[PDB]
This record gives C-alpha cells, structure tokens and sequence, in this order.
C-alpha cells in the first residue's frame, strides 16, 4: 500500500510535462529531508518538503496526502492536489514489446512529417519575404525608369521647338526611337513584377497550406506520444533499445 | 513470401533530399542569378533622359563604365546637355531594395548587389559625401541604415541617439595617452588572467628559464639576426627588449660604460612582436603570462619574438576619427490605481487550421516573470475555427500595484491540447510606463522540440512578419498614463514594511517567512543555508526552503553567493517582498562573474537584479575571461526586456576599448542578423559598433565582402553543378576563383578565426573542394608577415557552406574551458578545441590543424593489401613510426593525456557517438574528436535514463595506452589513465555550476537541442550532483565499466 500507492527528479518534471492545473505525485540525499509532494500549477512544478513518527499529526505518507486531495493548501501557507497522475490490457510482455517498436516508427515517422514540413514552412516565409523585397525593388526600379521618360520629354521637347528645320526628323526620329524603346522596356518592367506578384500569392497559398497541415499533425503526434509513454511505463513495472 | 505480396500502391521512383546540404537561397550578383554572365547589356539612363545600353563585361569598374559611357553617348541624341563626366556618379535600386550612391567608383559591376542591370547617372546630391559612407556600415551589417531613420518606434530612434554616449566614452579612452593607447585598442595583449605558473609548466622550465630568440631587422631590410637569450620565465618585455639590444651592441670597441648609454638611448624605441602574426607585448606582464609563451613551453617551442620600432608600428595604426551621426506631462504611481487587471481580447484573423480535424480554439493567458505571478487563465472556446473572435475581458488575480516591474504577459492561441501559435508582451514600456490602449500583435509559430502551450522564454514584442496570426487586444485605460513608481518611493515602502513586521505578535501560523528568532538565529539554521548555497542552479528549492530563504534573506548577506537562490525565492506577485529585495539588491556583496552570469539568464528579468550582475562584470571579469564567455554574454541579450539596457552598454564599450572582443562581438551579432528574432536588436547594436570602431569597420568589411564571395561560390556548387564530377567542380571552382572580383576581394584580409593571422594572396595550387556533399572549400593563403617562415608560410582554413556550425562553436567552447579549468588546477590533460565560427545562417569556418588524421585514414594506409581485416595495432605502429627513441614514450604520454580528457568531457556533455571517421591522431600522437553533433543527448528525444558513453575505447586505443602490451586492461600504464579519468570526472564536477549557466544562457539560440531547462538536466546525472562525490565516482567507474565490459573497479 505505502510501496505501491498508487503516485508515489528530472523524470518527475518530464511526467509533470503538460499536465493540467492541480496535478502532483511524491518523491524521495537522506540527511536533507525524506520525501517530496510535487505539485503543477498552472505550467511551473511546486515542490514540497515532507518531513518524518509524524510525517505534525499526520502518521504516514498516504495519511498527509488523502486529506489534502479533497481540500486546498492555502490554511497550512497562503489549488487543490486534484489530479493524482488501456494499453490494450496486454498481459504479454513480448506483445506488448511489439506496439513499442510500432508505436515508435509511427511516431518517429510523424516526428520526420513534422520536421520536413517546419523547413517547408520557413523556406516558404523567407522566400516569401525575398520576393516582397524584389517587388518593393522592382517597384523602385519602375519609378527611377517613369522619372527618365518624364525627364526626357523636358528636354527633348525644348529641343523640337528651338530651329526645327534643322535635323527635323534626321533629329526627332532618331529622339523618338530612343523614347519608344524607353516606355516598352517600362512596359516589360511592370509586367515582370506583376508576374512575381501572382507568384507571391500562390507562394503564400502553399505557405498557409503547410501550416493548416503542421497543425493538423500536432495533436496526434502528442497522442502518439503520449500512448508510447504509457506502453512503456506499463512494461518497466537493457531490453529495449531494439524495438526502440 | 518476404514481404507477404503486399503492394505499397503509393510508392513511386519518379523523384519520390534522402537520396547532405540543407538551408537555402540566398540570390548574388543580380536579382535571382548567382554569377552574372562574363559579359552583360548595361542600361545607363542620363541626365538628358536618353538609354544607352552598354555591352561591360562582369568585373568592369565603374571608373571603366562611366569613361566609355560618356564616349558611346556622344553617338547619342542631346550630347551637349550633359557636363563633363567628372560632374557625375552611378546609382541603382540594389537588391536590398534601396537606391544606392555609387561613390566608390573602384567598385566591380559584379560587387554592387544589383538586382536589374542598370544605372543611372547624376550629379551627387546630398554634397556631403563622407557621411553617405554609412555604405560601409550598412554593408558590415548587411541591411542599409536608412532602414533604421524610416523606422518609427520612439525606443529604437531614442537607442540610437542614447548609446552614442557609450561611443563617445569610449573612443575618449582611446585617443588619451596616443599613439600608446591607440596601438593598445587594436593589438591588445594576448594573456592569461593569471601569471602564477601550473606545476607542470613550470618543471619544463629549468628552474625558471626560457631560451628565447629576438630578431631584428638592419640594411636594407632583408637580413634578420638571431638573439637567443635565456631570460627568467617572470620577466616583463622591457627586460627582454633591453637583453637583445645589450647582446646586439656588446662590442670590443665599447666599453662596459659605453654599452649602458647606447642601451638607454635605443631601448625604449623598440617593442616585442611575435614573429610571424600581429601578436605583440605592449604592456607590463611577464613574458609567460603571455599566451604565446605558455603555448612555447608547453609545446616545446622556443619562442620567436622580433624586435619592432614603434615608430613603425604607429606607421600603420592610422587615426579612428570619430564623428556624431545625423541623429544628434506629469503621471500617476502605479500604486495609487486599486483595481485587479483585466485584458480584453478581440479578434484573431490570419489562423491556419483544418476544421474536420480540429474541433475548437480559444486564447491561453497568464502573467509572467520568468514564472507566472497568478493563476493561468484561458477565455472560452469560441466562434470556434470558421473565423475565430472573443469579445471578453480576462481578469487576473493580482492587483496593478503588485505587478513587478519586469512583468510580461504571455499568450498563445490554442487547439482541442495543442498550440497554434504565439507572442508575448511586456506590461510596461521602456519609459517605465504601463501599457494601456489597443495593441497589435502578429504571433511566432511554436518551434520544434515545444509542447508547452505558452512560452513564457520566447522573445518579448511583436512578430515583424506581417502575414502571419495578428491577435489584437486592449489595455484597461486609468484616466492617466500609469508609471513604475521611483526607487525612493520603493525604499521609503521598503523600509516601513521592515519595521511594520517588527511590531508583528507572538506566533505567527506560517510565520515561516516571518523569523521570531530576532538578531539570534540557530546554528543549525545558518548550517542548512550554506548547504542550499551550494547546490547547483537546477535543484529546483521547495516552498519550506524558500519561506526559509526568505525569512532570514539579511542573514543571506553573510553568503553573497546564495542570491541566486533567495531572488527565486521572493515572491515577485508582493510588493511587500519586491520592495524589500530591491534594498538588498541595492548593496548586496558584488560576487565572481561565475556565479553573476547565472543572474542574466531568462530565470531572473528583473532590472535591478540584471544591474546587480552586470556591476558584478564592472568589476572582476577581466577582458580575457569576457572573450572566453562572449558567446553567452552576446546571447544573453536577448532576454533583456529593452533594447537600451546596462548590459548593452557594458559590451558596447568593452568592444570598442579592446578590438579582439570588438572582433567576436561584431562576427556573433552578424553571425545571427537573419533571425528576426533578433534583426532589430542586433542591428542597431551592430551599427553603433561599427559607427565608433573606427577604422576596423574597413577591415571588417573587406572580410565581409571576402565570406559573401565564398557564400555564393559555394550556393551555386550546391545547386545545378551538383550532378557533376568533382572533377568538372572544381574546373568550375579554380576558373571562378581566377577571376580579378575574386583575386581582389578574397586575397588579402583579416582571418575571421583569428584576426591575428593575415590572409594574403591565396594559392590556388592548394585551394580545393572536399569529398563531403555539403562542399566544403579548403582554402589556403600565403602568410605574408614579414617572418611566415619562422610561425608558418601558409595559413588554411574551411569554409563550410551548409552545416550549422553553432552546436559545434559551442562544445569546442565548453572543451576550452573544462582544459583551462583541468589545467590551471596543475593536471595536464590536452584537449585541442579547434577553432569554429559561425558567420550566418549554416555558414562558418574551422581551423585546419595540420599533420592529423582520422583513425579511418591510419587503418586504410596501414592495411594489407589483400582487403582482409584491420590491425588492431596499426594505430600503434603507425604512431611508432612517428616517434622513435625517448620521443616514443613521450607521444604515449600525450596520447594517454588527450585520450583521458577527451573520455571524460565527451561523457559529460553527452556528445554524437565515437568512431573510427570522427576521431583524430595527429603525428606527435595527441587525440582529440572532431564532428561531434548533436551535445546533450539529442537522439534521445527518440526513446531515452540512456546516459551513454560516447567515446568507446576499442583495443585499438588501449593497445597504444599500455605501450604494446595484450591484456591491457591490466597494467600500470592504464592504471595511471584511470586515475587521470577519475581526477578529470571530479574537477569539472566541483565546476558544474558554471556548466549548468553556461548551457542556459545558450537557450536564447534557436538551437534545438537547448530548447528549456532539462535539456541542460542532462548535465546534473552524468555529473551526479544529486548524490555525494564518492558516489559520482563510483557512477562514472560503474557507467564507464559497462561500455568496455571490465576494467573499472579499484580505488
Ligand atoms: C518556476 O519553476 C521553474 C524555475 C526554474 C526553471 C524551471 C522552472 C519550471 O517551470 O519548472
């Protein structure tokens, strides 16, 4: 009763691990004290201290514990100890060894699921961000080419009307050439950066894609793990590194 | 009948990176193209508005360009409306996105980033010139400086102009007795913090004797001359300055009077270089302190040290020049507002979730402090997925005056268990005001290794990335713009709570933080609080201990060393208490670095504290112990709650008073520039230091410009040239190298391992791609000191493009000091941490250590020819081979010494596996490991209570520790081992508290394995600080019986 009890350091933390408000178990140097009440509240372990015939009339380590489940600690010094914490009931040993080893390439498959997609995801958002970059340059770019088919018109429009006669379109042709090449070239320009941003869209669809399926494989890699976990603390009660 | 005739239907050969290498893109020469062709159209928009294309090759300067511009566009329309070139300069959008100035008209078409291959020309506007050379800062630091002046943000324009106060102060200190102080800043002494010699050292020394070797230089140049002294170890380079000088003009024509006044004269005209690097000995030490010695004599070596005119050195060292950038109410007491705090959420908008599997979502919320000051609470599960939105307001609680002022909201939207995403904010802003209003914040993604719901650790601010869950919320408005309160205010509070509790009665039922002891406490007591002092920073403290801890907190002053402890003790949710330990803290015992850096890590935010620990600093950590931790001091900046804080400004000014920390400081600031993360931070950071440390930025820059070369030589070998003989590869490589852009801006600069050593004129003979898949570069260059040949006439080191060296640069770190700490306890185990850096994102460099190979290589060449089986013994008779006469017993001696150290640190830390391809023997017979992987057990997350032995001592070490013996398990040689072993385990573990912070201040770093503190648990059970120190051994003997299967057990 006392031995097995039903609850009772780093592994301590590990099984207080994602645990809800309330939840606890007991620990055990002995010139220190004697055992340990760790309690979680609300994500941070609160350790305390037992201290041993009277474990102060309370005469043993099951006696303490029961009375403060139904109650709070608050009255002792200023939460509830709430929650005292299937395998498909295999009384088999080796079976069971099996579902480890299963278990195991089925989490360590998904683990690999969600570690390929964690890339996906962040070369996705860089290079997302890269082509933002290029737009903003790309649109940058534009304004420097607008500026020059503006800049030329001043110039090259003093330069119509001042003699004329003179080259006339030996002069204005070979001016007008010039700035037909100038406005379609802007033309690609503009289009080019269109095309990136289409990119950009379906790049951020994809990119919103990973992410609604990273998400959708958390919460049973959590299960899978979790039912891993119990499968291997029901057979503990060397051998297995090969199924694992 | 081996697979059951089971089909998998899905499985297809067509293409299914299985199948090394992988980060990725990172675009070069122009926009999305890697090497621009050799030869390219240039568009050149002028001043008249016409578009004269330009066929230029590649490298063409734009001194080039322009000249032969202004002859094509006289061809051109309009060639009167233009002023002679010489009136003009190019500029472009950059890939950065920015219109750049090209002033530097020495500059390479190739070098300018460039994005569309066109200029435009203009007159130069902004006639100030100089300072439109931020360029050069902007290039050091990879994102342009006009980024920052278009921010908004008041902290981040108020951090640029206030930490100009810390340049000024610091390049006062330079410039004060110059050009001394000067040559000082660049070319620091390189010394170790103690000049008491190990036990060891000293015995190589003849009774306290060195011979060393001045050189000097007379007419014209060329001819050199030895001076080979043998001087006392404890003497100063005045000293041995003169000694040469003395020797040098002994003569028959002077007499012994004569010799002392020619002496006077030229001695203090001289200085100590060492030969073959920029080392030099510019102040008072003695000469074995220095490090280059202890290195001699350890090795050895007699020391090459050359005399050197200081009118030649300050010939060099040219002026820093420091120049001002272009940057140059009353309120209501927090105390006064008597309401518990609520937080309204409203609405997310952006979240990614499918709705056939998930059913439901909501908002977690908590306050935090490190730990959480009141119970976590959540809203409920609302217009759940189809467009998520909660109108609630959260109350939490505490009331508003017992928030601390380090306190910061975490929050995280979640799944039914399971998080989605997160971010977190601090209460108050950097001007002390709490935060009140509307607030945007976009959320980070949980990382790998995280379960957790909340992250509380994770980065304070908001998310910059824009398209990512921008969960907006409001603050509880007070009529008033609510502040922290004073400290006077705090101390009056403090000091009435203090006599408050004197007038409290009697019993107290948990008087438990109340003493009733009085002045007298017990002396079983003050035993059970030096007891809790000691234990290490992981063995979490109990709620009986802490109450214990916080009553008697003034006799806690009598063990300055238990603050650690009795800070996470206070409850930071009281006032009361906070108040209270703000005036301890006020003139607590400044402590050692040590135990102080355990102060700034994410466990203790509170800005007194972290003023505390950084006065700490202030005092006793000297500039050698700070570069051998400025990893972790750089890393722990990120859990400042502000951008302007003390341990900004202590760093800032160190790197800009001492140019080796400047050095490591620049290159781990920029090593992490593409974590945004950190981009802000980092950056401004960055720009001060590059702003004042004068003309360093220049060197700087020409090794920025030299790692962006290599960056993309080794991008575009990984991508398209991968299917392609190494052969063909490294056509490709030396082709490219080849090129002028490459020769100028990889061949004469600064090593980023070392600044010391000079890079100059690589040889291209020796230049070639590795075997590996990552293509690594093994790149070498002449030495071109003036004395390569006495240090070494060629210097080489790798340059890894694809593998993230951090793990690496870490370990190596640890390694460095478990030998400082071994060896400065007098115990000789020779580790060899190798130099690492990191310089970006899966991007560094590592030293090459000459005449060493893998064990794999020794077996292959001293294999049979008939491909058989392996000698256990080759190892061995390979190393004899090496070392023949007394040199042979002294190689196992060295062998037996790495090999110890090596078991014992490896062990410890918990590093990858051993084998043949990862471990290393060089011809003098030292061990040491290489690729080391993943540290604290990293495989475990698969399966794990493993504490695993890594390194695995087969026959074929064994063989080599007892001599040439068979059944060596057995004699004395491995006796002795043993015993290195044991005496090794045990020195670190009397160290394993600074092990412990050393690991946490690294969770900052997005490296997966440190992501929270157990990962560091690891550390406690294969150091064994939960039992006593004969029990750990008996663990380590029993823990490394079990790998070998004998051997262990005497004592
Ligand atoms: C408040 O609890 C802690 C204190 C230090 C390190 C970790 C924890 C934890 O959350 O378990």
């Amino acid at each position: 009763s006392l031995q097995d009890a039903e609850w009772y350091r780093e592994e301590v933390n590990e099984k207080l691990r994602d645990t809800a408000d309330g939840t606890f178990l007991v620990r055990d140097t002995k010139m220190h004290g004697d055992y340990t009440l760790t309690l979680r509240k609300g994500g941070n372990n609160k350790l305390i201290k037992i201290f041993h015939g009277k474990y102060l009339t309370f005469s043993s380590v099951v006696e303490l514990i029961n009375h403060y489940r139904n109650e709070s600690l608050a009255q002792y010094n200023p939460v509830k100890l709430l929650y005292p914490v299937q395998v498909v009931k295999e009384d088999n040993i080796e079976a069971v060894g099996k579902k480890l080893h299963e278990y195991n390439t089925q989490f360590q498959e998904k683990s690999r699921e969600y570690d390929r997609l964690y890339e996906e995801y962040t070369r996705t958002s860089q290079e997302i961000q890269m082509k933002r970059t290029a737009i903003e340059a790309f649109n940058e770019t534009i304004k420097i080419f607008e500026e020059q088919c503006q800049t030329q018109e001043r110039y090259s429009k003093e330069y119509i009307e001042k003699f004329k006669r003179e080259g006339n379109e030996k002069e204005i042709q070979r001016i007008m050439h010039n700035y037909d090449k100038l406005k379609s070239r802007i033309s690609e320009i503009i289009d080019s950066r269109r095309r990136l941003e289409e990119d950009l869209k379906k790049q951020a669809a994809e990119y919103r894609e990973i992410d609604k399926r990273m998400n959708s494989i958390k919460p049973d890699l959590i299960q899978l793990r979790k039912t891993r976990d119990q499968y291997l603390m029901w057979l503990t009660q060397k051998k297995l590194n090969e199924w694992l | 009948s081996y697979y059951h005739h089971h089909h998998h239907h899905d499985y297809d050969i067509p293409t299914t990176q299985g199948a090394s290498m992988p980060p990725r893109p990172s675009s070069g020469e122009l926009w999305g193209i890697h090497l621009m062709p050799p030869r390219i159209l240039v568009e050149c928009l002028l001043p008249n508005g016409m578009i004269v294309t330009l066929e230029c090759l590649r490298e063409a300067t734009l001194i080039t360009i322009k000249h032969e511009l202004f002859k094509e566009a006289r061809k051109y329309p309009l060639h009167q409306l233009l002023q002679d070139e010489s009136s003009y300069i190019f500029v472009s959008v950059t890939q950065e996105a920015e219109r750049e100035e090209f002033f530097d008209e020495t500059r390479r078409l190739c070098d300018l980033r460039l994005f569309q291959p066109f200029l435009k020309v203009i007159e130069p506007v902004g006639n100030r010139e100089e300072k439109i050379l931020n360029r050069e800062i902007g290039f050091a630091i990879g994102m342009p400086v006009c980024e920052f002046d278009m921010v908004k943000d008041p902290e981040v324009q108020d951090f640029r102009r206030n930490i100009l106060n810390v340049c000024k102060e610091a390049v006062d200190l330079r410039d004060l007795n110059s050009p001394h102080s000067r040559a000082m800043y660049v070319y620091p002494p390189n010394v170790e913090s103690s000049p008491e010699l190990p036990k060891h050292i000293y015995n190589k020394l003849d009774k306290g004797q060195i011979i060393v070797v001045i050189w000097v230089i007379v007419s014209p140049n060329n001819d050199k001359q030895k001076y080979t002294l043998k001087i006392n170890h404890d003497c100063v380079p005045e000293q041995v300055i003169a000694e040469a000088i003395r020797k040098k003009t002994r003569s028959m024509l002077l007499s012994s009077e004569q010799l002392k006044l020619c002496v006077l004269e030229y001695q203090g005209k001289y200085i100590l270089k060492v030969c073959g690097c920029d080392e030099y000995f510019l102040e008072k030490y003695p000469l074995s302190q220095y490090k280059y010695i202890r290195s001699c004599i350890m090795l050895g070596r007699m020391p090459n040290l050359m005399l050197m005119a200081k009118e030649s050195l300050y010939s060099q060292l040219p002026m820093d020049c420091f120049t001002m950038p272009s940057y140059s109410t009353s309120t209501k007491s927090l105390w006064v507002i008597n309401s518990a705090l609520r937080i309204k959420i409203l609405c997310a908008t952006y979240v990614n979730v499918n709705i056939r599997d998930i059913d439901k979502i909501y908002v977690r919320t908590g306050i935090y402090h490190g730990g959480e000051p009141l119970c976590d609470n959540v809203n409920t599960q609302r217009v759940p997925c189809s467009n998520p939105r909660w109108n609630e307001w959260l109350n939490y609680d505490i009331y508003i005056p017992d928030l601390p002022r380090a306190a910061r909201l975490c929050l995280s939207i979640c799944s039914v268990h399971c998080p989605l995403a997160w971010g977190n904010i601090n209460l108050f802003d950097y001007t002390d005001t709490l935060v009140s209003g509307k607030m945007a914040l976009n959320l980070w993604p949980v990382p790998h290794g995280l379960e957790d719901l909340l992250n509380p650790i994770g980065v304070t601010g908001s998310n910059p990335n824009k398209e990512t869950p921008c969960l907006e919320l409001e603050f509880d408005w007070f009529s008033s713009v609510v502040k922290f309160p004073d400290m006077s205010v705090i101390e009056e509070h403090a000091n009435w709570s203090v006599s408050r509790e004197a007038g409290f009665s009697y019993s107290h039922a948990g008087l438990s933080n109340r003493l009733a002891r009085d002045n007298e406490l017990r002396e079983n007591d003050k035993e059970q609080l030096k007891a809790i002092s000691t234990r290490d920073p992981l063995s979490e403290i109990t709620e009986q201990e802490k109450d214990f801890l916080w009553s008697h907190r003034h006799y806690c002053v009598t063990i300055p060393e238990i603050l650690p402890k009795l800070l996470l003790s206070v409850k930071w949710n009281s006032r009361d208490e906070v108040a209270q330990m703000y005036c301890l803290v006020k003139d607590w015992p400044p402590i050692k670095p040590e135990q102080a850096m355990e102060l700034l890590d994410c466990n203790y935010p509170d800005p007194m504290v972290r003023g505390f620990a950084v006065r700490c600093l202030e005092k006793y950590l000297t500039d050698d112990k700070l570069s051998q931790y400025l990893i972790q001091l750089v890393q722990v900046l990120k859990y400042e709650q502000y951008l302007d804080n003390l341990l900004v400004r202590f760093l800032l000014k160190k790197a800009l008073t001492n140019q080796r920390i400047g050095h490591f400081f620049f290159w781990h600031l920029k090593s992490e520039m593409h974590n945004k993360t950190v981009s802000q931070r980092f950056g401004l950071l960055l720009e001060s230091y590059c702003r004042a440390c004068g003309m360093y930025l220049k060197h700087l820059n020409r090794q920025v410009e030299a790692m962006e070369k290599l960056i993309n030589l080794t991008d575009i070998l990984k991508q398209e040239k991968k299917d392609e003989t190494q052969k063909v590869q490294m056509k490709f490589l030396v082709e490219q190298m080849r090129r002028p852009d490459f020769m100028d801006a990889l061949q004469g600069f600064l090593s980023p391992l070392n600044p010391a050593h000079q890079l100059g004129n690589l040889r291209l003979e020796e230049c070639r791609i590795m075997s590996s898949a990552k293509r690594p570069l093994w790149l070498n260059w002449e030495n071109p000191d003036i004395m390569s040949e006495l240090l070494f006439q060629n210097n080489e080191i790798i340059f890894k493009n694809g593998d993230d060296l951090r793990q690496d640069m870490l370990t190596l770190q640890i390694i460095r000091i478990m030998e400082n700490i071994w060896q400065n306890q007098g115990l000789d185990l020779r580790m060899l941490p190798y130099g690492c850096l990191s310089i970006g994102d899966c991007v560094g460099l590592i030293e090459v250590v000459r005449n060493s190979h893998t064990i794999m290589q020794i077996q292959c060449k001293g294999g049979l020819k008939g491909a058989l089986q392996f000698n256990s013994h080759t190892l061995h008779q390979w190393l004899k081979d090496k070392n023949k006469g007394e040199i042979y017993d002294a190689a196992i001696d060295l062998f037996t010494r790495s090999c110890a150290g090596y078991c014992v640190a490896t062990f410890i830390l918990g590093i990858g596996d051993r084998h043949n391809s990862n471990i290393m023997v060089k011809d003098d017979g030292q061990l040491f490991h290489i690729d080391f992987g993943h540290f604290l057990d990293h495989k475990k997350k698969k399966f794990g209570k493993r504490e695993r032995v890594p390194f695995v001592l087969t026959q074929d070490f064994l063989i080599v520790i007892s001599k040439g013996a068979q059944e060596c398990t057995k004699t004395r040689e491995f006796e002795r081992f043993q015993e290195m072993c044991y005496k090794a385990y045990l020195a670190i573990r009397q160290h394993a508290n600074l092990f412990i912070n050393l690991f946490s201040m690294m969770l900052g770093s997005g490296m997966p394995e440190l992501q929270s503190f157990d990962d560091i648990a690891y550390i406690r059970k294969t150091l064994a600080l939960d039992k006593t120190e004969q029990e750990a051994l008996e663990y380590f003997m029993k823990q490394m019986n079990d790998a070998h299967h004998g051997g262990w057990t005497t004592k």
